[PDB]
Parts: structure tokens; sequence; C-alpha cells
């Protein structure tokens, strides 16, 4: 992977803008295969029996996923005719287009290739765009929130933080608890989608760059809880200060950046008259906080984990922006509190 | 209408071909082509009778990335007889 | 020497002989003037429909 | 010449059809932007229709006469 | 006689049935070619001259072709018979009594239906479409052209140029 | 009709098999890139079949650039196949 | 005794390089080597049939 | 509609009488008599080899898997019968929407004849040499779209009536001359057995010198013409015949004259150094058009 690595990363970032910038509903399933062609070969890389397995598993769950968007695509032919991606018009189209991006983003149902995709990648790279994209179907969320009916999509949602809350606590792979995370901080994705459009947008900025400083913390090679857990005292000390805090940020605590989404997610669902709901959010967000609450305590806890080798040369990764970041991550509550209206 | 009610049922037969799993995995890209089949002559009917004609080339874009999913992910197949034996959808390590 | 190639390619000249002569031979029969039309598209489809209906009944291609 | 004259001869000698892959295909890119005569293939295109013409109501009109042979609008005659 | 397209969406069914059932990639593979030539048919009867031999052309003589290579390539274990397996008469014989007797309601025109949507009749009313264009006639008629979508071109072009780069990167 | 001559030879062929069968009484995965390379580059045909029949109504010189430029690429695609394909 | 197989670069420069370029470029050689048959196909062939004809002997 | 059987009765015959030609001609290439002692020039033994071959000869499968070897034949006979049907000739069989379309397809199509014999046996000796039978057949259909695409790019469309039309003074080779020699070579792919070589095994010797004769008529279409004259039909029936007859003896000159290629070097003729050619000409006949005024 020389030169053309960078083309071929290239592409998912141009993937993406395709879907940004559409009008055509043929045009965001061309935006979405420029990402199905160029992700596989960074998810192989290095070809291992685990990566031949998640990427045959990344490939089926997802493939067919899209084949179900490009129906509805076509019942928006039958019925309503135009070729518009502002309204989906038909009840019938809807349900198996809602469908298609809780197989993406939804993930109440459709989790099960998340656990064992995220885990399968040999590298660290790998790790950051899976959590990027995330970006691309939400775009599409954000264009056509009215006329789907509400009452199967916010059960994508309180079922998501059910199984995400359930899903980390008998997992050790680091990967794994991240996978989770993803599935866990989703449901909030796919509930501000019907009660207001603004800061479902802000939720991603909010998400994407806590979890892209948080594998780019893991750049000193660490796949599983034990392998994290020598990091304090054979390792960099003052570099677990900061997955202490991203950690912490993860979980819905106040003097952290990672709260101020929860604020206006219960807000502007409590406008809406319902409480009942944004209660259910509140109690199964605890059980999110305990799978960064046990990795918090590879950091505070002495834990023994010593080892006879011992490492004194200097560490040099890639860390793009894993200096900027994570002091967004670690504390944004006083300097965004009017951004909410900023992002749209 | 009519002829639409016959190939929206050949759409499901290809749906449930796809979610069905016995022992072998080519059956799955076989269905993935068969499902394209299907959305391609929904979606040229559709256009053909209530004419368009710049949206015409809409179905010819259609059948170029139908390929292009069925080469790709058709490609990673082989590389699983090169560390396993035979293709099986059975032979999994990942957990 | 050729005499005895020759044969080999005179047959030939009678067996693909054959599919171009009973193609054209056969519109003195089947139609009016030894022609068939070409349809290609609409503008020429329909000039064939109003022709059986400009009393032919039966005739596709029919003079006056 | 460091390339010009050394990267020919060779380019013939070693690999000979691959001459003809970037000289052909090359011109075909330079001739139809400085030969001056891709202009009047543009025009007959446009010229030909495909459909019936639309009539228009006149009301003040120039250049615009009967359907008969007469001096009106363009009408394209280029090259007998 | 009376229907021309109707019949042939039977048939395309019919071909379809050996993909939810499991007769090996073999008699499965078979099914492509029977489904695909008369699925031409069903596209070719309302128009489209250029649109209804790209299935021809790459449908069946491209993409089924490679799926040839494939299945010589990994799993052949020599063709077998697909009525002596279990479960899979099973689901072949459910797949075509799912659509089987849908064709027996077709009779006194109006059928059953789980969508909302009525079928009736039709079939003068089937292709629902006049004369009118007659002179480069059809929308299909001139269904391609890089004028107006130059932007599709170009997307098309490069998730091309994606392919081949991909595929000799994982081998 | 199209129906009825393609049906003919059909059942002409089928009844020489009849013919012979009933009246007598007494590995290597380097084939795999040449398949997909095939595939890949006849949907680069495809979009570049319409030409003759296409181009004759709309604008010349906004096709021109755009025409050439799905064989250019065609092109690099055969220029990453020079960049070590293999034995084959 | 030597007599050497290896021609020894035949193409020198202009003059000597395109004409074993225009072999290689289309075929000329392959159409020179059409014509050698070509020749063959009309002279009359050497043919005996046995229940007729005989071949040659000796005493 | 009798005219069908007026298409596939003289046409089976030709295929038949084939094999006079294909060992008298090849014979006189290699100076030996071919047929002599069985008729007057040896015009009873195609006839003679059917009565052998279909009647008394017997069956011996290897395995014969319930469908296949016995639905292979039909794939290998129908597609090469049914290329006819499209053909321009003076008067064409039902004519197409669009002519060579349906020639490309039924042609990409001709591969499964090989394909399902490699299937039919259950030995794996058979099919390594049955999948490298493909890979003959199957990229060199490749190029075959590209150099169509530039012939009807000079002139006419995808209708094989309007290609007969353009060619009213002068013929598409002098235009098309390098173009015009990569139809020499592309076309013996097809299992031809002259750059390169792999009952019902009878039925497929019917079906391979079938496709000879119609690479040899579609030729004589794209690159040869003379004249129309629709007035009379005497004069094109006569003139169209000798023309294919010229190109047969070339098919045949290749099988006799030159050696085979390798397997492996006929992917460097082809694709290596045929394909950066073709589309460079390609590239010179998207211009053509538009350099000076040539559209149908």
């Amino acid at each position: 992977n020389p030169i053309i690595f960078i083309i071929i990363l290239l592409t998912i970032m141009l993937g993406t803008i395709i879907v940004m910038i559409s009008s055509h509903w043929l045009l965001v399933w061309i935006g979405f295969e420029m990402n199905m062609l160029a992700i596989i070969p960074i998810m192989m890389k290095n070809h291992n029996p685990r990566a031949t397995e998640a990427s045959t598993k990344y490939f089926l769950t997802q493939s067919t996923a899209s084949m179900l968007l490009m129906m509805a695509v076509i019942i928006n032919l039958m019925f309503s005719g135009q070729w518009t991606v502002m309204k989906l018009f038909n009840p019938m189209a809807s349900m198996l287009m809602t469908m298609a991006l809780a197989m993406k983003l939804g993930m109440a149902p459709f989790h099960f290739w998340v656990p064992e995709v995220t885990q399968g990648i040999p590298l660290s790279s790998g790790l950051i765009l899976l959590t990027w994209q995330k970006l691309a179907p939400m775009s599409v969320l954000y264009q056509i929130f009215p006329s789907i009916n509400l009452n199967l999509i916010l059960t994508l949602s309180v079922l998501s933080i059910l199984i995400g809350g359930w899903g980390g606590l008998n997992q050790t792979q680091l990967r794994k608890i991240m996978a989770y995370s993803s599935i866990a901080h989703m449901g909030w994705m796919t509930a501000v989608l019907p009660y207001n459009p603004t800061m479902t947008l802000l939720n991603l900025i909010i998400y994407i760059i806590m979890t892209s400083t948080m594998f780019t913390m893991f750049m000193a090679n660490s796949t599983t809880t034990t392998l994290s857990l020598s990091h304090t005292w054979n390792k960099t000390p003052i570099m677990t200060v900061l997955i202490l805090a991203t950690l912490l940020s993860m979980g819905g605590l106040p003097p952290l950046s990672g709260f101020m989404p929860k604020w206006m997610i219960i807000q502007e669902m409590t406008k809406n008259n319902s409480i009942i709901l944004p209660t259910f959010m509140a109690i199964t967000a605890l059980l999110n906080l305990y799978f960064y609450m046990r990795l918090t305590y590879s950091t505070t806890l002495t834990m023994f984990p010593s080892t006879n080798n011992m490492k004194m040369k200097w560490q040099f990764p890639l860390m793009k922006k894993m200096t900027f970041l994570p002091t967004m991550v670690v504390l944004s509550t006083m300097m965004l509190p009017l951004t909410p209206m900023l992002s749209v | 209408s009519m002829v639409y009610m016959n190939i929206m049922m050949a759409f499901t037969v290809s749906l449930v071909g796809l979610l069905m799993y016995r022992s072998h995995l080519m059956s799955s890209l076989l269905c993935l082509e068969g499902m394209m089949l299907s959305l391609f002559v929904m979606a040229a009917l559709t256009i053909l009778n209530s004419h368009f004609t710049l949206a015409s080339m809409m179905p010819i874009i259609l059948l170029v990335f139908a390929a292009c999913e069925a080469a790709l992910g058709l490609s990673l197949l082989v590389m699983v007889s090169n560390t396993y034996g035979t293709d099986y959808v059975q032979n999994l390590n990942l957990l | 020497m050729w005499f005895e190639v020759l044969p080999g390619i005179a047959v030939m000249g009678v067996c693909l002989f054959i599919p171009g002569m009973a193609t054209a031979r056969i519109h003195r029969f089947s139609n009016g003037g030894k022609e068939k039309r070409v349809a290609h598209y609409p503008y020429q489809w329909y000039l064939m429909e109003r022709d059986r209906r400009v009393s032919g009944v039966n005739r596709s291609y029919v003079s006056k | 010449a460091e390339r010009v004259a050394a990267f020919l001869k060779n380019v013939w000698a070693k690999e000979p059809v691959l001459v003809a892959s970037f000289a052909i295909a090359g011109l075909a890119v330079i001739l139809p932007t400085l030969s001056p005569y891709t202009k009047y293939s543009l025009m007959i295109n446009x010229x030909x229709x495909x459909x019936x013409x639309x009539x228009x109501x006149x009301x003040x009109x120039x250049x615009x006469x009967x359907x008969x042979x007469x001096x009106x609008x363009x009408x394209x005659x280029x090259x007998x | 006689m009376l229907y021309i397209v109707f019949i042939l969406s039977v048939i395309f069914v019919m071909g379809f049935v050996g993909f939810s059932s499991k007769p090996s990639p073999i008699y499965g593979g078979l099914g492509l070619i029977v489904s695909g030539g008369v699925g031409c048919g069903i596209v070719l009867n309302f128009g489209g001259s250029f649109l209804g031999l790209m299935v021809f052309l790459i449908y069946l003589g491209g993409m089924m072709v490679v799926f040839g290579y494939t299945t010589a390539m990994a799993t052949e274990q020599y063709p077998e018979i697909w009525l002596s397996n279990k479960a899979v008469l099973g689901a072949f014989v459910t797949g075509l009594l799912m659509e089987f007797f849908m064709v027996y309601y077709v009779l006194k025109d109006k059928e059953v239906e789980v969508v909302f949507e009525f079928n009736g009749l039709g079939d003068w009313v089937i292709y629902d479409t006049g004369d009118s264009g007659f002179f480069s006639e059809e929308a299909m008629g001139i269904a391609a052209l890089y004028s107006y979508g130059t932007w599709l071109v170009i997307v098309t072009g490069w998730s091309l140029l994606i392919g081949v780069v991909v595929i000799m990167e994982i081998t | 009709n199209l129906m009825l001559a393609l049906l003919t030879n059909f059942t002409l062929a089928t009844l020489l098999v009849i013919i012979a069968f009933w009246l007598p009484q007494l590995f290597s995965m380097k084939f795999f890139l040449v398949a997909i390379t095939f595939l890949l580059f006849d949907l680069e045909i495809a979009l570049l079949l319409p030409l003759p029949w296409a181009s004759q109504t709309a604008n010349l010189n906004t096709m021109l650039t755009m025409a050439l430029f799905l064989i250019i690429l065609l092109a690099v695609s055969l220029a990453y196949e020079w960049t070590q394909k293999g034995l084959e | 005794t030597y007599k050497y197989v290896n021609l020894r670069e035949p193409s020198m420069d202009m003059k000597s390089v395109t004409d074993r370029a225009a072999q290689t470029l289309l075929w000329t050689e392959l159409i020179r080597g059409l014509g050698m048959t070509l020749s063959y196909l009309f002279r009359e062939p050497a043919t005996i049939n046995y229940p007729f004809e005989k071949g040659p002997l000796s005493p | 509609m009798i005219n069908i059987l007026m298409l596939i009765i003289p046409i089976l015959l030709a295929v038949a009488f084939l094999t006079l030609v294909e060992r008298k001609v090849l014979g006189y290439m290699q100076l030996r008599k071919g047929p002599n002692v069985v008729g007057p020039y040896g015009l009873l033994q195609p006839i003679a080899d059917a009565i052998k071959l279909f009647i008394k000869e017997p069956l011996r499968p290897a395995t014969s898997s319930a469908s296949m070897f016995i639905l292979a034949p039909i794939m290998a006979l129908g597609l090469a019968l049914t290329m006819w049907i499209p053909l321009p000739m003076p008067y064409p069989l039902i004519n197409m929407n669009l002519g060579v379309l349906f020639m490309l397809a039924m042609s990409s199509l001709a591969v499964y004849s090989i394909l399902w014999s490699g299937w039919a046996s259950n030995s794996k000796y058979a099919l390594i040499g049955a999948l490298r039978a493909v890979a003959q057949t199957i990229s060199y259909e490749v190029t075959l779209a590209i150099i169509l695409l530039s012939v009807l790019l000079m002139s006419g469309s995808f209708t094989l009536s309007t290609l007969i039309t353009t060619q009213e003074q002068m013929w598409l080779i002098l235009p098309a001359w390098p173009l015009a020699m990569m139809w020499f070579i592309s076309t013996l792919a097809e299992t031809n057995r002259a750059p390169f070589d792999l009952g019902p095994f009878a039925l497929f010797f019917m079906a391979e010198y079938a496709n000879i004769i119609m690479m040899n008529i579609f030729t004589a279409i794209l690159f040869l013409g003379t004249s129309h004259n629709p007035h009379m039909p005497e004069l094109y029936t006569i003139n169209f015949t000798i023309k294919s007859l010229l190109l047969t003896m070339s098919f045949l000159w290749i099988r006799a004259s030159y050696p085979r290629f390798r397997y492996d070097q006929l992917m460097h003729l082809l694709w290596k150094n045929f394909l950066p050619l073709t589309l460079a000409l390609c590239m010179w006949h998207v211009s053509l058009p538009i350099l000076t005024s040539g559209i149908p």
C-alpha cells in the first residue's frame, strides 16, 4: 500500500460528498457504493484469517441492506413519480427505507455484524473509518425525516440502547467495547430525528470527535482490557490521564463535553409532551457508563500488569488530531451552550 | 398494476434467498444478482410506460453498479477458499 | 489441380446461395410487389397500420 | 536532448506497439481543438429537426415568414 | 393469445424459486439464464431496444459467466441432484405454491392480494401507451446521453477505477 | 414473429440429441484475476456502447470531453495491470 | 568450424530500426509467410491412390 | 413463416459440406489429396459422416449429472443457429430494432457451450483445461465489442441493414485499415483452433464450424459491400457469396500455416499489446465524426 492507499482513502471522502450534495435517489445509491468498494481493501490490508471473515461479514450484511434502499427508490417511481430526496411520500416505501437505514444506523435489530467486524480489523487506522462511515447515511435521514412513521423509528432507538447497554458487559476485547458503544450512542441519533432535526447532526460532531480521539489513544497497540491495563506503570503514565478524560466524557457526566448532546435530546423531546420515553433513555444511559467505568480501572487502579519487558525508547505514532481534538472532548460545556445553532 | 404484481412477488423470493443459508456461501452472491435483476425489471417498466427520456439512463447506471458489488464481494469468496478448504457459512471463527 | 477443388466450392455456391434467394423470392407470394417493410421506429409502424385501414381489410401492404 | 531524442528510438526498438498507443490516442485529443472544421459539424447537428417545428403567433416579428420559400430566419445552406 | 407479458412473468418467478431453495450453485446458477432470458421479453414488449438487450450483454453474457469461474474456483463438489436433498424439495414446493395459488385467482378478473393495490384484468391496458412520438420515438429510444448528466459519467468512471485497483490488492 | 423464430431453432436442436441417445440398442487462483478484469472492462464498454446511436441530437463540444474521458480511465485501469500482473 | 546462429543486433539507427518495428507493429512477415503456402497450393501434388496406382520400388 | 426452415436445413448442409473444404483446400496447402474415393470428388463423404456418428455410434458418459451433458449441445447448436436470424443479407428474416447488439449478445452466451461441458465430467483433470478454453473466448470478447463500436461510430446505427447502404462506393477496409487486421485474428479465438486450441461430441462439431461461417459473413458486412442494388436481388446474392468464400479460405489458411501461440502469450498478444492498440484507435474513432461531419 504505497501512494494509491491515499487515493483509496480519498474515494471514501469523495463518496460521502456525493451523498451530501444530492437531489437524485440513484445518486446516493452510487454514493453508498463508493464506500462499499473502498473500505473492504483497508479492512483486509495485511490479509488475515480473521480479516477474511470480517470483510465478508461486512459485505453481506451491508450490500443486501443497500439493495433494500433501491426498492424504496423504485417505489418512489411507482408512487409519487418524482426522483427527489425531499420526501418519502408512501408509507409502503418508508417501511423498507427505514429498515435499510436501520441496517447502518438504527442497529436495534441489525447490530449482529458490528462486534465481529470491528474486532476483525488488524489495524488501528481501520477503526476510525467505521466511526466515520456513519456520517454518510445520517445525511439521508436528515433529508427525509418527515412522512416516515415514528412508531417504527423510535423502536429502533429504544431497543438499541438496551442491547447496547447489555452487549458490552460480557466483553473484554477493546474493539468490541467500542463496537457496542456505537449502538448505545446510535439510540440517541435515531431519537432526535422525529423531534427537531437540529442537534442530531451535532450529536455526530460530539460522537465522531470523541471516537476518533479514542482509537488514536490506542495507537500504542492494545486489543484487550489486559493489554490496555499495562500502560500506567510500564508505558507512559501521563497518556492514561487523557484516556481517563475521554472515557468519562463517553458516558453522561456534566463537567465534560459528552453531556452537552444529552441536554438537547431530552429538552426537545420534553417540549413535545413526551416524558415516559426520555425517562427510559436516562436509565439505559447508566448501563453505557459501566463499560467505560471498568475501562477507567485500567487507568486509576494498580491492577498489577508490570511485566519483565520494559520500554525506554520514545513512541512515535501517526496522531493526526490526537492533541487538538481531546481538548474539545474533555471540556466544551461552557464553550458550547449556544453552538447548537451554529451547526444547523 | 398487473405486470408489477408478479415481479414484486419475485423480489420477495430473492429477498428471502439472501436471508436463507444452508452450508454453501455461493447462493447469497447468486441471489444478489437476482435481486438486482428483479430491481432492473421494476425500474425499466416505470420509465418505459410512463415516459421520462432523461431518467431512462438511470437503470443503465444501475446495471453497472450491480456488477461492482457482485465482483468485489465475489473476490472475497475466493479468499475464503485460500484460507480454508471450501466455502462454508458453517465454517466461521468470529464470536 | 483446381478441377478437384472447384466442385467443393460449387456446392457452397448452392447451399449458401439458398438463404439469400429464399428470403427475397418469398416476397412475391406473401406481398404484392416483392417488398417487406422495415419497422425501426413508430413513424413507419403507424404508416403500416393506416394502410390496412385504407381499404385492405386483411392485407398490411397494398397499393391504393 | 535527454528525453526527446533518447527515449524515442529505444521505444521503437523495445515494445514498438506502445508508440502507437500514445501517438494515435494523443493526437485524438489535440486535433478536434486546433483544426478549424469542428465548428461546421455542430451546426448541422442542431439544424436537423427530430420533431415537428412549432408555430408562433405573429405580433411584430422580424425574420419570420410563411412556410413557402422566402428569405426568413437562418435556414442552413452550408456547402451545397 | 390475449396476454403477451403476463405469461412471461410467471416463467420469471418459476426460475426464481431455485434461490430461496438451495439447489447448489450449479443448478441455482442455471436459474439466472432461464429467468434472465425470459426476463428480457418483459422489458422488450413495452419498448426499449437498447435497454432490453443490455441484460443479454451484461447480466447474461458477463455477470453469470464470471460466476461460472467462481463455481469451479470455490465449492465445486461434483454437481448433484437437487431432489434427494432434505428441506430443499420442501422449500421449492412452498416457493411455487405462494405464486401458483395467486394464478388461480386471476380467473374471474379480481384476485386477492397482500398489497392494497388491485390487479383486475389489464390486457389492453397492460401497455398503457399511445403512439405520440414518431421520428426518434420512445423515451428509451434515446436512452443514454453524455450531455446533461455529466456528473454521472465521472463517478461511474471513478468507481470502475477502484474495482481494478482494489481486487488486485486483495490477492 | 421473434418468438416463433427463436423456438424453432431450439426444438430442432433438442431433436438431434435424442437421435444419438435413443435409436441404437444392443485449483490455480491466477485464472480468477483474468475473469474479474473481463467484467470490469465490459461495464466501461457498456457506458461507451451508446456513442454511435446517442450522438445525433446532443451537443458535440459537451460530449467530446466526456466521451474520451471513459476511454482514458479504461487505459489507466490497464496501466495498473502493468505494475506486476503475475506470470499470466 | 563455426557458423554462428546469432544475428548480433540487426537494428542500429533510424532506417534499420523502423523496418524491424514495422514487422512487429502490423505483420508483413506473416503475409510473406502466407505467400509461401499460396504458391504451394497451385503446384501439382504427388499422390498415389493404391487400388489403381502403385508406388515406386526396387529390383 | 416457412423461411426459418430455409435457413436451418441449407445451413446444416453448409456445416456438413465444410468437411470437404476443411481438408481438400487444407490438403493442397499440405500437398496431400483430400476426399476422392468416397464420391466423384468426395461429395458423398460429408453426408456419410452424419450416418456414422448420429445413428450407430453409442454413448458412454463419465457420470451423466441428470440434466447436464444432454443440455450443453442444445446450447451449442441453438445459439449458433439463432445468429443467422439478425443477419442483413439481401433481406433479413424478422429484422431487429437494433442489429449488432443481438449479434454480440448470442456470441457472449455461446461461451456457456464450453462451460457446461467442463461441468459434465466429474474429474478435476478435465475442468482445468476447460476453464483455459473459456479464457480464450472470454478475453477476446472485450476487444470484439470495442472494434465493433469504432466501425459503428464512423457510420450507421446498430441496425445491420444500414451498414449495407453506407458502403455504396468504397469498402470500409480502407478507412479502418488497422481495425480490419484485428477481425482476422479476434474471430479465430472462438474455437477455430488456429491461434490457440484446447453422439453429443459430434454435435459440437456441427456448432463450432457453424460459427466459422458466421464470422466470415459478419466480416463481409462490416468491411465488405461493393454494391447494394434494391431493384436487382440477383446481382447481390452471387457477389456476397464469393466475398464470404474468400474469407473462409483465410480461416483455413491460419489453421495450416501457423503454430499455436501458447496460452500465456495469447494474453501477451491481447491485453498487454492489443488492448492498448484497439482503445487508441477507439480514441481516434470518437474524434472522426466531430472533426468531419459523419453522423447517421
